[PDB]
RNA sequence: AUUCAAACGAGAACUUUGAAGGCCGAAGUGGAGAAGGGUUCCAUGUGAACAGCAGUUGAACAUGGGUCAGUCGGUCCUGA
RNA sequence: CGCGCCGGGCCGUACCCAUAUCCGCAGCAGGUCUCCAAGGUGAACAGCCUCUGGCAUGUUGGAACAAUGUAGGUAAGGGA
């Protein structure tokens, strides 16, 4: 698991462009053109009852929030406003991210595309989850022994 | 060896009586330079020949 | 006030997780000893032999997940030391662990 | 005997010497340099922490290969270690030195180490066995330690 | 103290390996001054040292 | 592939005892011999040096002890 | 043939016999002739587990679990 030849002979130094072992990760990166699919709204209290149907769409209309079953693994539960970005973004869980407006004029039809979500998958990520909500889950399992 | 000859056994007897330290009172003698026995043989280091 | 005894349930499983086979049981006796020095703030911790036997009951690899113990903090007797108090950890045989709080036994 | 440095006022000072102490010279010179100027009660407390790894000894000169510790930042240094034996040897010499202050009739809680010297002693002879039937020396490097305390208000 | 003279002597009097010799841990100071097979046999009668039973190897 | 407690001790990861967990697994890490070693055997004591950490231990060191034959061998016989 | 009487000298004899008492400069993964040989599985003196007996992991521990190693493994689809 090495690099066989580092450099030639007569440039008697090893150059800076040769691959060497060292730190990997925890680098500062900036990747661009991450589209915002949905600016979610946090939990709020209203008339005594609270409102949490964040992951509700115009086609799902379910009372489920953005939180999957069992909360986000290694993070917790998102009770504030959130933003939904397409694809992966840099960093680990809980890692603070900086969201900067684009430096470039977006004049491609990819960048000008309108988004209307149809379904937000809130199954459990802490395993091979197979239920969107708890109301759906116990309606399928039926009653259990602990009842 | 457990099977010995009388020549050998008598020989090992001598090399055993010589392995003792010098008595304490000899370096109280007047013209005494001896500090300790320089011919102490240890059975594991020096192998006595034979 | 300071001479107290109380039951505890130590979750050995979450204090052994990761360590190798030939070290799981010995590490359990260290994590128990560290557990006592946290609750009863005494460096001198003496664990009972029957508790040792309870940890090595399943061999060196497989170590009981939970274990019930009685931490009793006593006055250090003669053999004068800076340690004026020591903690004697004792094993408590229990059938199940469900709904087992850290009760405060008394004498 | 003949000390490397003579106290300016011998009436206000006590000495202590050690010869052929089987303890690493390089480790002892470093722990002696850290103990040098401090008050005696501060010294014993420090040396006891070195044995417990609550305070390190900054390895200034003999530092090749010596690892980095977080406690060396208290000395404005990067490399430090916790030489247990080296600390407990000259923890006894402090015990012997302040014992001399008691005998000389000095105020022990005002003593300040001001001279502490570590010299090399004659090396001892052992041997190790290398490949291809060779024998290499296995010397120990003991040391002479002599310190001088003085009362300073 | 150190009791390896006694555990060897006890094994030889009991005609059993020192694997099976039990020296009472509470009464070390009385077994320490045995020094003799005659005094060892006295510790047999007093029950201070016991020949442990054979480890079970049930054939059931 | 070790762990707990105790004892001794100035001092214990290493000694000793007890308990536990393991290994050798009868072609043995067991019990005895030949050759070779030559006192290493055993007891008491010490901890300078030595036992590539340590040691309250040792095959180290210092004192003393220990090998009993008509029948077991040698001795006798001849072999190359 | 039965019984009775007398005599049998000299030398060896402890211990180790081997991952520490021998030879390899050493408490060296090497080398060095033999005897005795339990239960289960099984064709079996195989391998694996155990009892009798023995031992303390082989000249150190502790804490971590990076890269490179060393020794074990497993890999979608393809199959040299």
């Amino acid at each position: 698991r090495k690099v066989a030849c580092i450099g030639a002979w007569h440039p008697a130094r090893v150059a800076f462009s040769v691959a060497r072992a060292g730190q990997k990760g925890y680098h500062h990166r900036t990747e661009i053109n991450k589209k915002i699919y949905k600016i979610g709204q946090g939990y709020l209290i209203k008339d005594g009852k609270l409102i949490k149907n964040n992951a509700s769409t115009d086609y799902d209309l379910s009372d489920k929030s953005i939180n999957p079953l069992g909360g986000f693994v290694h993070y917790g539960e998102v009770t504030n406003d959130f933003v939904m970005l397409k694809g992966c973004v840099v960093g680990t869980k809980k890692r603070v991210l900086t969201l900067r407006k684009s430096l470039l004029v977006q004049t491609k039809r990819r960048a000008l595309e309108k988004i209307d979500l149809k379904f937000i998958d809130t199954t459990s990520k802490f395993g091979h989850g197979r239920f969107q909500t708890v109301e759906e889950k116990k309606a399928f399992m039926g009653p259990l022994k602990k009842d | 060896s457990s099977h010995k000859t009388f020549r050998i056994k008598r020989f090992l007897a001598k090399k055993q009586k010589q392995n003792r330290p010098i008595p304490q009172w000899i370096w109280m003698k007047t013209g005494n330079k001896i500090r300790y026995n320089s011919k102490r043989r240890h059975w594991r280091r020096t192998k006595l020949g034979l | 006030n300071e001479v107290v005894t109380r039951e505890y349930t130590i979750n050995i499983h979450k204090r052994i997780h990761g360590v190798g086979f030939k070290k799981r049981a010995p590490r359990a006796l260290k994590e128990i000893r560290k557990f006592a020095m946290k609750e009863m703030g005494t460096p001198d911790v003496r664990i009972d032999t029957r508790l040792n036997k309870a940890v090595w009951a399943k061999g060196i690899r497989n170590v009981p997940y939970r274990i019930r113990v009685r931490l009793s903090r006593k006055r250090n007797e003669d053999e004068d030391s800076p340690n004026k108090l020591y903690t004697l950890v004792t094993y408590v045989p229990v059938t199940t662990f469900k709904n087992l709080q850290t009760v405060n036994v008394d004498e | 005997v003949r000390y490397s440095l003579d106290p300016e006022n011998p009436t206000k000072s006590c000495k202590s010497r050690g010869s052929n102490l089987r303890v690493h010279f390089k480790n002892t010179r470093e722990t002696a340099q850290a103990i040098k100027g401090m008050h005696i009660r501060k010294a014993t407390k420090y040396l006891k922490d070195v044995t417990l790894k609550k305070q390190c000894v900054p390895f200034r000169r003999y530092n090749g290969g010596v690892g980095r510790c977080a406690q060396a930042k208290q000395w404005g240094w990067t490399q430090g270690r916790w030489p247990k034996k080296s600390a407990e040897f000259l923890l006894h010499m402090l015990k012997n030195a302040e014992s001399n202050a008691e005998l000389k009739g000095l105020d022990v809680d005002s003593l300040v180490i001001e001279h502490i010297q570590v010299n090399k002693a004659p090396k001892m002879r052992r041997r190790t066995y290398r490949a291809h039937g060779r024998i290499n020396p296995y010397m120990s490097s003991p040391c002479h330690i002599e310190m001088i305390l003085t009362e300073k208000e | 103290s150190m009791l390896r003279l006694q555990k060897r002597l006890a094994s030889s009097v009991l005609r059993c390996g020192k694997k099976k010799v039990w020296l009472d841990p509470n009464e070390t100071n009385e077994i320490a001054n045995a020094n003799s097979r005659q005094q060892i046999r006295k510790l047999i009668k007093d029950g201070l040292i016991i020949r442990k039973p054979v480890t079970v190897h049930s054939r059931a």
